[PDB]
């Protein structure tokens, strides 16, 4: 044309990438806080009641 | 190494004679032996031996 961005854009200079990159769906996490964790010694076991 | 043999009836001041000690070989050709197990890192925690 006769110097325009669109035509130097990849040539001249480079387009911004914003640092920050945004984050997607965030699903509620609760389980820990809402339930008494047990850390088990195996995968299989019981609880006597 | 070559048997053994007896040393021989010599006079006095006579040459001593030659009987060497010949020699042979017997080549060795190692074959490798091996055995392997996999264990789950679950069962290699939850065993009690
Ligand atoms: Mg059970
Ligand atoms: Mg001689
Ligand atoms: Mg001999």
């Amino acid at each position: 044309f006769a110097a325009s961005d669109p035509e130097y854009v990849d040539t001249l200079f480079r387009e911004q990438l914003l640092e920050v990159v945004m984050e997607g769906r965030e699903l509620r996490k609760v389980a820990r806080e809402a339930s008494n964790v047990i850390n088990a010694n195996t995968r299989v076991g019981d609880v006597p009641i | 190494a070559s048997d053994e043999e007896f040393a021989r009836p010599t006079g006095q001041g006579a040459e001593i004679r030659d009987d060497g000690e010949t020699y042979t070989t017997v080549a060795w050709n190692a074959t490798k032996l091996t055995e392997g197990s996999r264990v789950t890192d679950e069962m290699r925690d939850q065993a009690m031996v």
